[PDB]
C-alpha cells in the first residue's frame, strides 16, 4: 500500500474536493463521523482504501487531504458541513484576503507569506505515510489562488518531494460561469509555471460540464453544486483504481506510463457516460456497447473538441458496474469499424481496460440517476489542443493592448513573464500539431 | 484483436486489447524569484510615497 | 437579426451569398475578427475550426467541412479511394492512379506500365498535382513522367478514348455543383456546365487535351466559336445526346454522376459529419467528370472551393441561402436531393 | 470580514451619503436606532462590510461625516437615520469652503484633515481585514471637491495597498450653484485620475434630464436628484453587501473593470425609472438598463465603445432568461464592445430587490464615451481660464495659474487616452 495526498487550492479546488470526499465516503461506506463498520482492522491497516484514508485509534477514517484558500468563507463551509467531523483543523488552511483573480497576487505577493505554512501542514500528512507515492492537486485555471498559488506550491513540491508523482485536476475557464475577464491570463501563466512539475493533468472545461448538466440532467441554469457533483463522479472513476482492488492504474506512476508517453503532452481527455437525470422515473439502462460508443461523442467529453481530427497516443477504458470483458471487446470491434480512431504510428492501436464490479455511487437526492454500468474513457488525443488554441487566442487579444497587465506588474511580476508563458504555450501547440497532423 | 494481461479479482478485472501493432529550480532559485518580486513591490511603493511627499 | 463574418474576399460564390444575406434586411455583417457571429464564410487555408461552437447563446455555422480536404486533394483522393473498403481499388468509375513522391507507388506504377507496354495496349498516362494552377505532363513514356515529378504528384491513366462533341471532334469535361448541408443531405444542383475544348482532339498540344477554361482562353484560336466561353449547358448537351446518340443526359450520364457523388460523400460522412457537434458545417463542392466514347462517366477531380458559371451564380447562390443557411437561421427546388442512409 | 470604510464630505457628499445609508439600512433590516428587525439571514451575512456591531447587537455604520461648516451635518443628525451614526465620526469645522477648491484643498481643509484621519484610523484599526474606502462628494464645490481629494491623497499615503472608490457628482450648468464649478471639477478630476481605483461618474446634467424628461418632474429639486443617486448607489454596491460570486469585493471589481489604471471612470445606470405597479419583464429590464436615457453620466454610449460592463439584477426572476437577454444585447450590438477584451460583460443576480420594486437592474459601464463628460468640463474650464476669469478667488488662497494650466493639460490627456482605445 502507498498513500496519496490530495490538495485542494482555491474556491474551485475546495468545493470540488468537498464533493469528491463526500462521494468517497459513500463509496467506501464511511459515515460522516469517520466511522467505517466494514473496516474490521481498528486503528490501522494497509487496505486499498487506506491510500486515501488514515485511521485513528477511535476508528475514525480521516482523509489524507489539505484544503488551502486565501479567503476563509469557502473553507468555513467545510468546517461546518456534513462531513466536518472527517477533518481536523490542521487540514484546513485559510488566509484573510484572496488573490483578487490575479495570478501574480496569488503566486508572488500572498503566496510568499503562506507557502511555508501550507508545506508544513502537508509535511504532517506525509509523516503519517509509510510509502507516499505523490499528490493529487485540485484547482481552477482562472482564479488568482487556483492559478497563482498552485504553481508556487507545485514548484516547491518538486523540491521537497522530488521522487513523488503529481497529478492535476484543473478547471478550464468558461464565460458562462466565469467571474473574471483576466482568466485567460491566469490560465496561461499557471500552465507555463506548472508544466514541468505535473506528470499528468486532467482538464475539465466548465463549458462542457455546464452543457452536459443542461442537456442530460435537464437543469436550466446549473450551479456549482450541479457541476461539482458531476465532476466528482468523473474524478471518482479516475481515482477508483487507487482506492479499490485491481491491476490497472494501481499507482500514480502507472497513470504516466499508461497515458503520457511524451512528458509535455500530459493532458488526457476524459469522456464519461451515461449521464442520466434522476427526475426520470424509468430510464432504459444502456448496454456496454452503447456506453462505450458514447465515449466517442464530443457531447460527453470533459472538453469540447473533435478527436476525429487528431491522433491518439493512449486510451484507457474505466468501467464501473455490470461489465464483463467479452462485451467490452465486442463493443470495441464494432466501434472501430464506424469511428475515426487514428493512433500515432509509434504507438499500438489498443485499449487498456479496467472493470470495477461496483456500479457508480450517486449522492442521495442528487441530480444523477443510479445506473447499472458506467464508463470513463481517458484518451491522450492531440485534439485537446483545441482548448489551448482557444485560450491562447483570447490571451493574444488582450495582451496586444496590454489590457489589465498593470494589475500583475503592480504585484511584482515582470511583464516578460507574460510573453515567456505565451511562448511556452506556442511551443505546446506546435508539439500537438507535430504529433497529430500529417 | 488480441487480449493480453488479464487479471481477475473479487472486485473486478482488467486487461488490454490490441487492435493493430504500431508502425527543476532549486529552493534557493525559487526564493530569489519571490524576493525579486517583493523588491519590485517595495520599489514601486517607495516611488509612490516619494511622489506623495512632493 | 442574424450575424455573419466574411473571411475569404476572393470567393465569388460567397461574395454573392453575402450580398444576398444583406439584401434580406435580416442579416448583419460583422468585422472579420468579431467572434459573436452566427455564420462564418471562412478562409480556405487553416480555418480555425477549434474556435467555433464556444459562444454561449449563438448557434454557429461554417461554410466548410473540417476534414473534407481528403476528398479535395489529388494525392488524398487517390489514397482515399484505394484504402476505403466502401470504394476499394476495384472501383470502376475512377481511373487507375498512383501517388508518386518526387506511401510512394513508383514500383506499382512501373509494374502496371510495363504490363501495358508488353500487352500492346494503350499506355498513355497523365501526371498532375494540387499545385498546378493554369504543371501537367501527358506522355506514353513512364521515364519522362517520373523525371518530370522530381524536377507530391499523382499519375493516372489518361482516358485515350473520350466522348467527342460534333461538330468539332473536341474534348470536354462536366462540372457538377453539390451542396451538403448541416444534416448531411446531398443536394445536386440541376444545372451543370460542359467546359469544352475548342480544338479538335489529336491523339498524336495540350490545348486540345486540357479542357480548362483558362487554357482555352489563352492558347486556343477557336475560343468561343461553338459555344460562348467554351461552356455548354445541360439543355443543349441533352439535345445533342438525343439527336446524335438517341439517348438522354439523365440516362447516359447523370445516373452515374449521382452514383459517384453519393459514393464519395457517404464514404467520408463518419469522418466529417457535424451531427452531434458543438458547431455545424455545410460546404459547396465542385465535381469534375470525364465521359468516354462508350458513355461511361469517370471521376477526375473534387474541388473544395469551386467557382460557378456566370449565368448560374444568381440561381445557385440563392439556393445556398435557402437550404444551407435559412434552414438553420430561418427568415421572416433547384437541387436534386441524392437520398441516402446516414 | 472585508470591511469598507465610508466617508462623506461637503454638502452634496453628506446629503447623498445620508440617503445611501437610509436606503441600505432598510435593505439590511436596520432601523434608525441600529437594531435589526429583518426576516432573512441574507440581510446579515455580509452586514459587517458596512456596519460595525456594538453592544446590545446594535449595528453602527462604518461612516465618517466631514464638512467645513456644520449646516448640512446638523441636518443629517436631525434626519431620519441621523441617530444611527457614531457621534464621534462627525468631524466638522466652522469656516466653510466658499465653493473654492483651494480653500478645501490647501487652506481651510488642511486645518481639519488631520482630525478626519484620526477617525479613519480608529475605524480601520477595528477592521478584521479592511478592503478599502468609499467616498461620496461633489466635484463642483469646495469641501467635497477640494478637501475630499486632499483626504484621498492622505489616505493613500497611510493605506497605499487599499482600494479607493468614489461616488463623484459632476457639475452641470443646468444644475449649478456657482460659475467656478468647472475650475473645481477640473482640479479634482486630476486628483481622481491618480488616487482612485474606481470612480462612479454621477452627472447632475443626467440626473436633471432623467427627472424632467423621464420621471415627468417639471421642477426637479436636489432631493429628486438624490433619489436617483441613492437607488444607483444601492445597486452598484449590491455585490459588496450580499452573497455572490462576481465582483464580491472592491479589488475583484477593479480587476474586472479597469484594464488601464487611469481609465477607471464608470457610467452607472438603473432600471426601472417610473414616473408604478406594472410588472417589468426581464427583456424590459435589460433593454432599459442599456438605454442611454437610464445612464447617469449624460454620455451617449453609441458615441464610444465599452471596455468592460458589470450588470446586476435584483429580484426573483429567471436566471436562464437573464443570461439569454444579456447575451442578446451583446450579440445584437457587438460593435459597441471592444473585441480585444473577450467576454467583457459580467452579470450578477441578487434575490433581494430594492424597496418598492419587484425587480430592478443596475448598469456599470467603463465606456470610452465618458470622454464626452470630461470634454464638456474642459470646454467650460477653458472658456473662463482663457480670460483668467474668477481666478482671484484661488490665487488669494496661494494657488498659482500654472497649477490650473497643468490641471487643464492633465484632463485633455485623459480625453486623448479614451480616444486612443475608441479607435
Ligand atoms: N466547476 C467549478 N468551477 C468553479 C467553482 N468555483 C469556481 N470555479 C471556477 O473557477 C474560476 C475562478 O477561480 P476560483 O477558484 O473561484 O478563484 P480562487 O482559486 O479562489 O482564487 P481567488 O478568489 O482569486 O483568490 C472561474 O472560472 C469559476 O467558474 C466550482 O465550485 N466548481
Ligand atoms: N485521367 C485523365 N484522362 C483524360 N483527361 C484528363 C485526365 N485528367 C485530367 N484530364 C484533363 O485535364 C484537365 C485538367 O485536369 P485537373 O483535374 O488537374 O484540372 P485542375 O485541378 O487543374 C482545374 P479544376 O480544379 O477545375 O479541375 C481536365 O479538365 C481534363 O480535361
Ligand atoms: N446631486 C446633488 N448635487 C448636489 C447636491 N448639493 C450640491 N450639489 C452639487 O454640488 C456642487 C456644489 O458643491 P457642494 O457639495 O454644495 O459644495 P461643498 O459643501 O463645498 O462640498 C454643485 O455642482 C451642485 O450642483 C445634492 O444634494 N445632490
Ligand atoms: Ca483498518
Ligand atoms: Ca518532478
Ligand atoms: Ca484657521
Ligand atoms: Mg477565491
Ligand atoms: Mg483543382
Ligand atoms: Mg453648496
Amino acid at each position: 500500500m502507498r498513500e496519496c495526498i490530495s490538495i485542494h487550492v482555491g474556491q474551485a479546488g475546495v468545493q470540488i474536493g468537498n464533493a469528491c470526499w463526500e462521494l468517497y465516503c459513500l463509496e467506501h461506506g464511511i459515515q460522516p463521523d469517520g466511522q467505517m463498520p466494514s473496516d474490521k482492522t481498528i486503528g490501522g491497516g494497509d487496505d486499498s482504501f487506506n491510500t486515501f484514508f488514515s485511521e485513528t485509534g477511535a476508528g475514525k477514517h480521516v482523509p489524507r487531504a489539505v484544503f488551502v484558500d486565501l479567503e476563509p468563507t469557502v473553507i468555513d463551509e467545510v468546517r461546518t458541513g456534513t462531513y466536518r467531523q472527517l477533518f481536523h483543523p490542521e487540514q484546513l488552511i485559510t488566509g484573510k484576503e484572496d488573490a483578487a483573480n490575479n495570478y501574480a497576487r496569488g503566486h508572488y505577493t500572498i503566496g510568499k507569506e503562506i507557502i511555508d505554512l501550507v508545506l508544513d501542514r502537508i509535511r504532517k500528512l506525509a509523516d503519517q505515510c509509510t510509502g507516499l507515492q505523490g499528490f493529487l492537486v485540485f484547482h481552477s485555471f482562472g482564479g488568482g489562488t487556483g492559478s497563482g498559488f498552485t504553481s508556487l506550491l507545485m514548484e516547491r513540491l518538486s523540491v521537497d518531494y522530488g521522487k513523488k508523482s503529481k497529478l492535476e485536476f484543473s478547471i478550464y475557464p468558461a464565460p458562462q460561469v466565469s467571474t473574471a475577464v483576466v482568466e485567460p491570463y491566469n490560465s496561461i501563466l499557471t500552465t507555463h509555471t506548472t508544466l514541468e512539475h505535473s506528470d499528468c493533468a486532467f482538464m475539465v472545461d466548465n463549458e462542457a460540464i455546464y452543457d452536459i448538466c443542461r442537456r442530460n440532467l435537464d437543469i436550466e441554469r446549473p450551479t456549482y453544486t450541479n457541476l461539482n457533483r458531476l465532476i466528482s463522479q468523473i474524478v471518482s472513476s479516475i481515482t477508483a483504481s487507487l482506492r479499490f482492488d485491481g491491476a490497472l492504474n494501481v499507482d500514480l506512476t502507472e497513470f504516466q506510463t499508461n497515458l503520457v508517453p511524451y512528458p509535455r503532452i500530459h493532458f488526457p481527455l476524459a469522456t464519461y457516460a451515461p449521464v442520466i437525470s434522476a427526475e426520470k422515473a424509468y430510464h432504459e439502462q444502456l448496454s456496454v456497447a452503447e456506453i462505450t460508443n458514447a465515449c466517442f461523442e464530443p457531447a460527453n467529453q470533459m472538453v469540447k473538441c473533435d478527436p476525429r481530427h487528431g491522433k491518439y497516443m493512449a486510451c484507457c477504458l474505466l468501467y464501473r458496474g455490470d461489465v464483463v470483458p467479452k462485451d467490452v471487446n465486442a463493443a470495441i470491434a464494432t466501434i472501430k469499424t464506424k469511428r475515426s480512431i487514428q493512433f500515432v504510428d509509434w504507438c499500438p492501436t489498443g485499449f487498456k481496460v479496467g472493470i470495477n464490479y461496483q456500479p457508480p455511487t450517486v449522492v442521495p437526492g442528487g441530480d444523477l440517476a443510479k445506473v447499472q454500468r458506467a464508463v470513463c474513457m481517458l484518451s491522450n488525443t492531440t485534439a485537446i489542443a483545441e482548448a489551448w488554441a482557444r485560450l491562447d487566442h483570447k490571451f493574444d487579444l488582450m495582451y496586444a493592448k496590454r489590457a489589465f497587465v498593470h494589475w500583475y506588474v503592480g504585484e511584482g511580476m515582470e511583464e516578460g513573464e507574460f510573453s515567456e508563458a505565451r511562448e511556452d504555450m506556442a511551443a505546446l501547440e506546435k508539439d500537438y500539431e507535430e504529433v497529430g497532423v500529417d | 484483436m488480441e487480449v493480453i494481461e488479464l487479471n481477475k479479482c473479487t472486485s473486478g478485472q482488467s486487461f488490454e486489447v490490441i487492435l493493430k501493432p504500431p508502425s527543476d529550480p532549486s529552493l534557493e532559485e525559487i526564493q530569489k524569484k519571490l524576493e525579486a518580486a517583493e523588491e519590485r513591490r517595495k520599489y514601486q511603493e517607495a516611488e509612490l510615497l516619494k511622489h506623495l511627499a512632493e | 437579426m442574424y450575424t455573419f463574418v466574411v473571411r475569404d474576399e476572393n470567393s465569388s460564390v460567397y461574395a454573392e451569398v453575402s450580398r444576398l444575406l444583406l439584401a434580406t434586411g435580416q442579416w448583419k455583417r460583422l468585422r472579420k475578427d468579431n467572434p459573436r457571429f452566427n455564420l462564418m464564410l471562412g478562409e480556405r487555408n487553416r480555418l480555425p475550426f477549434g474556435r467555433l461552437g464556444h459562444e454561449p447563446g449563438l448557434v454557429q455555422l461554417v461554410n466548410y467541412y473540417r476534414g473534407a480536404d481528403k476528398l479535395c486533394r489529388k494525392a488524398s483522393l487517390v489514397k482515399l479511394i484505394k484504402t476505403s473498403p466502401e470504394l476499394s481499388e476495384s472501383c470502376t468509375w475512377f481511373p487507375e492512379s498512383y501517388v508518386i513522391y518526387p506511401t510512394d507507388e513508383r514500383e506499382v506504377f512501373l509494374a502496371a506500365y510495363n504490363r501495358r507496354r508488353e500487352g500492346r495496349e494503350g499506355n498513355v498516362w497523365i501526371a498532375k498535382s494540387s499545385a498546378g494552377a493554369k504543371g501537367i505532363l501527358i506522355s506514353s513514356e513512364a521515364s519522362e513522367l517520373l523525371d518530370f515529378i522530381d524536377e507530391v504528384h499523382v499519375i493516372q491513366k489518361y482516358l485515350e478514348k473520350p466522348l467527342l462533341l460534333e461538330p468539332g471532334h473536341r474534348k470536354f469535361d462536366i462540372r457538377s455543383w453539390v451542396l451538403v448541408d448541416h444534416l448531411y443531405n446531398i443536394y445536386l444542383y440541376r444545372e451543370g456546365v460542359l467546359r469544352t475544348s475548342s480544338e479538335p482532339y489529336n491523339s498524336a498540344d495540350k490545348t486540345c487535351h486540357l479542357t480548362n477554361h483558362c487554357i482555352q482562353k489563352e492558347y486556343s484560336k477557336n475560343y468561343g466559336r461553338y459555344e460562348e466561353g467554351n461552356e455548354m449547358f445541360f439543355e443543349e448537351f441533352n439535345q445533342y445526346l438525343m439527336d446524335a446518340l438517341n439517348t438522354t443526359l439523365e440516362n447516359s450520364i447523370l445516373l452515374q454522376i449521382k452514383h459517384i457523388i453519393r459514393s464519395c460523400l457517404m464514404c467520408i460522412e463518419p469522418a466529417i459529419s457535424t451531427k452531434h457537434l458543438h458547431y455545424q458545417s455545410f460546404q459547396l463542392f465542385g465535381f469534375d467528370f470525364m465521359v468516354d466514347e462508350e458513355l461511361k462517366v469517370w471521376l477526375i477531380e473534387v474541388n473544395g472551393a469551386p467557382a460557378c458559371a456566370q449565368k448560374l451564380y444568381a440561381e445557385l447562390c440563392q439556393g445556398i441561402v435557402d437550404v444551407a443557411i435559412s434552414s438553420v437561421f430561418p427568415l421572416a427546388s433547384i437541387f436534386i436531393k441524392l437520398h441516402h442512409h446516414h | 470580514m472585508r470591511e469598507i470604510v465610508h466617508i462623506q464630505a461637503g454638502q452634496c457628499g453628506n446629503q447623498i451619503g445620508a440617503k445611501f445609508w437610509e436606503v441600505i439600512s432598510d435593505e439590511h433590516g436596520i432601523d434608525p436606532t441600529g437594531s435589526y428587525h429583518g426576516d432573512s439571514d441574507l440581510q446579515l451575512e455580509r452586514i459587517n462590510v458596512y456596519y460595525n456591531e456594538a453592544t446590545g447587537n446594535k449595528y453602527v455604520p462604518r461612516a465618517i461625516l466631514v464638512d467645513l461648516e456644520p449646516g448640512t451635518m446638523d441636518s443629517v443628525r436631525s434626519g431620519p437615520f441621523g441617530q444611527i451614526f457614531r457621534p464621534d465620526n462627525f468631524v466638522f469645522g466652522q469656516s466653510g469652503a466658499g465653493n473654492n477648491w483651494a480653500k478645501g484643498h490647501y487652506t481651510e481643509g488642511a486645518e481639519l484633515v488631520d482630525s478626519v484621519l484620526d477617525v479613519v484610523r480608529k475605524e480601520s484599526e477595528s477592521c478584521d481585514c479592511l478592503q478599502g474606502f468609499q467616498l461620496t462628494h461633489s466635484l463642483g464645490g469646495g469641501t467635497g471637491s477640494g478637501m475630499g481629494t486632499l483626504l484621498i491623497s492622505k489616505i493613500r499615503e497611510e493605506y497605499p495597498d487599499r482600494i479607493m472608490n468614489t461616488f463623484s457628482v459632476m457639475p452641470s450648468p443646468k444644475v449649478s450653484d456657482t460659475v467656478v464649478e468647472p475650475y473645481n471639477a477640473t482640479l479634482s478630476v486630476h486628483q481622481l485620475v491618480e488616487n482612485t481605483d474606481e470612480t462612479y461618474c454621477i452627472d447632475n446634467e443626467a440626473l436633471y434630464d432623467i427627472c424632467f424628461r423621464t420621471l415627468k418632474l417639471t421642477t426637479p429639486t436636489y432631493g429628486d436628484l438624490n433619489h436617483l443617486v441613492s437607488a444607483t448607489m444601492s445597486g452598484v454596491t449590491t455585490c459588496l453587501r450580499f452573497p455572490g460570486q462576481l465582483n464580491a469585493d472592491l479589488r475583484k471589481l477593479a480587476v474586472n473593470m479597469v484594464p488601464f489604471p487611469r481609465l477607471h471612470f464608470f457610467m452607472p445606470g438603473f432600471a426601472p425609472l417610473t414616473s408604478q405597479y406594472r410588472a417589468l419583464t426581464v427583456p424590459e429590464l435589460t433593454q432599459q438598463m442599456f438605454d442611454s436615457k437610464n445612464m447617469m453620466a449624460a454620455c451617449d454610449p453609441r458615441h464610444g465603445r465599452y471596455l468592460t460592463v458589470a450588470a446586476i439584477f435584483r429580484g426573483r426572476m429567471s436566471m436562464k432568461e437573464v443570461d439569454e437577454q444579456m447575451l442578446n444585447v451583446q450579440n445584437k450590438n457587438s460593435s459597441y464592445f471592444v473585441e480585444w477584451i473577450p467576454n467583457n460583460v459580467k452579470t450578477a443576480v441578487c434575490d433581494i430587490p430594492p424597496r418598492g420594486l419587484k425587480m430592478s437592474a443596475t448598469f456599470i459601464g467603463n465606456s470610452t464615451a465618458i470622454q464626452e463628460l470630461f470634454k464638456r468640463i474642459s470646454e467650460q474650464f477653458t472658456a473662463m481660464f482663457r480670460r483668467k476669469a474668477f481666478l482671484h478667488w484661488y490665487t488669494g488662497e496661494g494657488m498659482d495659474e500654472m497649477e490650473f494650466t497643468e490641471a487643464e493639460s492633465n484632463m485633455n490627456d485623459l480625453v486623448s487616452e479614451y480616444q486612443q482605445y475608441q479607435d
